[PDB]
């Protein structure tokens, strides 16, 4: 079990196919809605720098 | 301090702190979403047309270097290549995620950049199609660079011969139009001058998703056949001055 | 440039919009739910499937035993009662029914009780591990995670 | 023998193979297929988890079991026929050579290698059609299953009442008395059935809460009870109480469909456990005709030729 | 009657099957116009307004 799990949290893969609980990916969402939020602050920061 | 240096204004806020960033803020979205339906505000240097010779060459107007897939009697531009312009040291470019550095004064490097968007294009596009929406991105700098983001889209066919499968049209205007329905979006029309005006495959897709000339600009290509009339010189000329199209019209240069 | 400049800065209403939706499901159905991806529930999920393989590990002997004689009883009373005690019954000298009895018994246990000992054996960790890893019988279960359990399993 | 061995009606052969494989597989599918599926009130989800568990059981299991039922078969009904007495007369002179000759052909007795893939694509197709329009369809797949539950509770009930002990029953007309565990077993019993006589939809599995609330229940009468005994008696009383409710679902599931008027009353009477019994008969049914398909043509001729 | 206890153990002369097909029709109805209602006042009623 031990090593199925290590293969598992190697294999990329599976874990994908596996944690599509709909409630992984709204976390995913809500963490790559951020990301692009914080790029997008930045970006618009320099914007204003620039003018 | 060297990332706040390397990853800011190194000097170059304009052309290196938020251009580099802007082309990462656009791959996060793009891996975020899928769909451009979020990508309205953010805007890109869009090149579509049919299957002129003269895309590529456009795009090497803007990106000065031979580094787009160059080809004849064939429509190379399988899939979109994204390009990341700005100013740096002569004639320097990278390719994303291949860990390589390329120099643009000589052959081995323009052609390794060619074949790997080749690649990347033959892997985007399934068996029994030409064309795939999945993007290649490089990032090319030089003096003669302005800070843009260059999108190089297949042309137009709305017509599938030759054994293809007949999805191809559709495909290639799904993947042109998550460009073109771009708001903010800036349209390149290539048009084929080897033909009168009366031909041109794109004028009414842009004619719809930009009659207000706000985004297309209509280039021709092929401009010695308007002097060896060819082509008809005074279809050229009301084109040159926009009489001919039925919209309107962001402007229109010389290719 | 004027367009960057014009448009792209009002893409943080939508972006503040999505974020507010997905927390707004999230306090109203998942108050527990975190930034949830494919790394964190991997690891709820592998670190209870290691709590429940120890539990199953510590389990008490006589519930082994006792589980293992019934198993393994429901697979042999019918070939002993129909395979050796009916055929032996036919005679009435009670030696010569307890002598093919015994060679019958030694012959079984040379050919087939011990792989069907072992069956039983195994069958029953594998009944017991399921229990374990698949959905306690109850109302508590979370299914989010019997996609790894099971697969695991 | 051995030939007339072969002369066998395939009615034997489908009737013993299909009651001694599914005898071998009666309690798999309700221990670890049907019990648990009948924690959830959820009839597709108690659907979709049984036919999930038996395609990947079906596969890897069923045609392994049922070939090997179907070659003990043969051999056993080839050893009645070998070296079994003709009544008081028989020539023993003869046996060693009879089972000598067995032992031989039995190793060499080497089944068709290739009845399993048959079989896994009928047991699909067998479980992937569950449509039970025939009323006697109904009926003979309820009553079998009756069986099986009622073997399951007496095998419980008998496992209890040594858990438990004799009652003032037996305790007085035998002279007999409880062990100290029977007496824990029997207090523990009685909290945890107070506690079904209200929470009658209780999941069979207990919180924590629960065993330590028996225990304080249990300690305030003088009685200290180890968790592990609460959850080894409630396993079998939850049992007893979840078969007593299967088989009174399962009369009132017969009875009440019974009843003409009561056709139109759309009662929570989702008789799926005869559905899942029902195909699972059949399928064993197929499955033995499969085998004696490939009994008769190929694998008796191969004994008779080895 | 009923689609499930018309069947199970019961002598029912009726084997109905007309109305799981026209519940099935009234779901799929059912579906179809509340996914056309929501792409309306999602898209089309802002765009024929715009228009
Ligand atoms: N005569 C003429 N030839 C051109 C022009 N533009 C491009 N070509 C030639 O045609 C090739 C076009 O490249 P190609 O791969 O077909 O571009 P793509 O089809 O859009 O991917 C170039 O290598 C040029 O040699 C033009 O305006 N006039
Ligand atoms: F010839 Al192309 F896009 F490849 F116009
Ligand atoms: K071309
Ligand atoms: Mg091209």
């Amino acid at each position: 079990v031990k090593e199925v799990l290590e293969d598992f949290a190697e294999d990329g893969e599976k874990k994908i196919k596996l944690l599509t609980g709909k409630r992984v990916q709204l976390a995913e969402d809500l963490k790559k809605v951020r990301e692009i939020q914080e790029k997008l602050d930045a970006f618009i920061e320099a914007l204003h720098q620039e003018k | 301090v060297l990332q706040k240096d390397d990853k800011g204004i190194h000097h170059r806020k304009l052309k290196k702190s938020l251009i580099d960033m802007y082309s990462e803020v656009l791959d996060v979205l793009s891996d975020y979403d899928a769909s451009y339906n979020t990508q309205d505000h953010l805007p890109r240097v869009v090149v579509v047309g049919d299957q002129s010779a003269g895309k590529t060459s456009v795009l090497e107007m803007i990106a000065q270097a031979r580094i787009f897939p160059r080809g004849s009697g064939e429509m190379m531009t399988r899939s979109p290549v994204k390009v990341t312009l700005s100013e740096g040291p002569h004639h320097v470019a990278l390719f994303k995620d291949s860990s390589r550095e390329f120099d643009l004064t000589k052959e081995e490097d323009l052609a390794a950049l060619r074949h790997e968007i080749e690649l990347r294009m033959r892997k985007n596009v399934k068996e029994g199609c030409t064309v795939s929406p999945e993007t290649i991105s490089l990032n090319v700098k030089g003096p003669g660079l302005q800070r843009m983001v260059l999108v190089d889209l297949p042309g137009v066919i709305n017509t599938v011969t030759s054994g293809m499968a007949p999805d191809t049209k559709e495909t290639i205007f799904s993947i042109s139009k998550a460009y073109m329905q771009n708001p903010n979006a800036i349209i390149l029309c290539i048009q084929d001058g080897s033909v009168d005006a009366e031909r041109s495959i794109v004028t009414d897709l842009v004619s719809q998703m930009d009659p207000h000339g706000r985004r297309t600009i209509f280039v021709l290509t092929k401009v010695d056949l308007a002097e060896k009339n060819v082509a008809s010189p005074s279809r050229i000329q009301q084109i040159i001055e926009g009489k001919l199209f039925p919209m309107k019209a962001l402007g229109y240069f010389a290719v | 440039w004027k367009m960057v400049r014009e448009s792209v800065e009002q893409q943080a209403d939508s972006f503040k919009a999505t974020r507010f939706n997905l927390e707004t499901e999230w306090k109203n159905n998942y108050p527990r739910l975190r930034e949830l991806d494919r790394n964190e529930l991997f690891e709820k999920a592998k670190n209870e499937i290691l709590d429940e393989v120890i539990s199953l590990s510590q389990v008490t002997p006589k519930h082994w035993e006792e589980i293992l004689q019934q198993s393994l009883w429901e697979r042999v009373s019918t070939h002993v009662i129909e395979n050796i005690y009916l055929p032996a019954a036919q005679t009435m000298n009670s030696g010569t029914f307890n002598t093919t009895v015994d060679i019958k018994l030694k012959q079984w246990t040379d050919k087939q009780l011990p792989n069907k000992a072992v069956e039983v054996a195994w069958e029953t960790l594998q009944e017991e591990f399921s229990r374990f890893m698949t959905e306690p019988k109850g109302k508590e279960h979370d299914d989010i995670f019997d996609k790894l359990k099971e697969a695991v399993k | 023998e051995v030939i007339s061995l072969s002369q066998v009606t395939p009615k034997h052969w489908e009737e013993i193979l299909q009651q001694s494989l599914w005898e071998r597989v009666s309690t798999h599918v309700i221990e670890n297929i049907y019990l648990p599926a009948a924690q959830t009130m959820n009839s597709g989800t108690f659907n979709t988890t049984v036919d999930i568990k038996l395609k990947q059981w079906t596969d890897k299991q069923l045609p392994n079991k049922a070939v090997e039922v179907a070659w003990e078969t043969l051999q056993e009904e080839f050893s009645r026929f070998m070296t079994e007495p003709k009544g008081k007369e028989h020539d023993d002179i003869f046996d060693k050579l009879k089972e000598a000759v067995k032992e031989e052909s039995i190793k060499r007795h080497k089944w068709n290698d290739f009845a399993e893939d048959s079989l896994r694509v009928i047991q699909h197709n067998a479980l992937e059609d569950r449509s039970i329009s025939d009323k006697q369809q109904w009926d003979a797949a309820i009553y079998f299953m009756e069986e099986a539950l009622q073997a399951r509770l007496k095998d419980t009930e008998n496992a209890i009442e040594n858990m438990v002990g004799p009652d003032w029953k037996k305790r007085w007309l035998y002279w007999k008395n409880r062990t100290q565990e029977q007496c824990v077993h029997n207090e523990t019993k009685n909290e945890l059935e107070k506690m079904l006589k209200c929470n009658e939809e209780h999941p069979a599995y207990l919180a924590s809460d629960e065993i330590t609330t028996v225990r304080k229940n249990l300690e305030s009468r003088g009685v200290e009870v180890d968790p592990s005994l609460i959850k080894d008696t409630w396993h079998q009383v939850y049992r007893r109480h979840f078969l007593k409710t299967a088989l009174n679902h399962c009369n009132l599931c017969r009875r009440g469909f019974y009843y003409y008027q009561r056709h139109f009353v759309d009662s929570e009477l989702e008789c799926n456990d005869v559905v899942l019994f029902w195909r699972i008969q059949r399928m064993l049914a197929i499955t033995a005709n499969t085998l004696r398909q490939q009994l008769t043509n190929t694998e008796v001729r191969r004994l008779e030729k080895n």
